[PDB]
């Protein structure tokens, strides 16, 4: 009994573990990308003035 | 000069795929 | 067990609704950050 | 040309909100 | 032994929601700066017409 | 006077990574 327990508890903990490097990579692609913008706006802003 | 396009909906993807494989595990 | 299984159940829904969550958020990003640098392209060209 | 602001604050809360509920889901020892 | 099992999952009911509450705050640094760069931006377009 | 903010979350993506991995201490020995 507490073996079906277990086992379906180290299942969920296999995809959230997934979810969560899912995650930090998302938001990595995310902080690169904004802050990429960031520097091309204000290399503009430097260019203009 | 030129400002970047972000590409994050494979990741997007696989946590609604996650989301649905949770499934499987309750009881 | 059936304390140990329903307290389980119960986190576990409410982490599925957190991914759905999380991947809804993640996208709502992804979308106003490239509207924002077809913005800054377009300005750029003019 | 406009640039558009992204809300997400729902969605921030939400999150915020699971993580506090989750403290329901301890099990008593 | 479900004591041992009780504790396993609510030491990772503990790091789950630390991962929650991590994550909320990412995507609210990042909504913050996606923002002020879209101000930022709208105000430059102003300022040049 | 016109400036575009940084972002910085590294600190959170690594949590995030360091928490996945410490999930594999509470997985269940059967
Ligand atoms: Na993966
Ligand atoms: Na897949």
């Amino acid at each position: 009994n507490q073996k079906q327990i277990a086992n379906q508890f180290n299942k969920a903990i296999s995809q959230i573990q997934e979810s969560l490097t899912t995650t930090s990579t998302a938001l990595g692609k995310l902080q690169d990308v904004v802050n990429q913008n960031a520097q091309a706006l204000n290399t503009l802003v430097k260019q203009l003035s | 000069i030129n400002a970047s396009v972000v590409n994050i909906q494979k990741e997007i993807d696989r946590l609604n795929e996650v989301a649905k494989n949770l499934n499987e595990s309750l009881i």
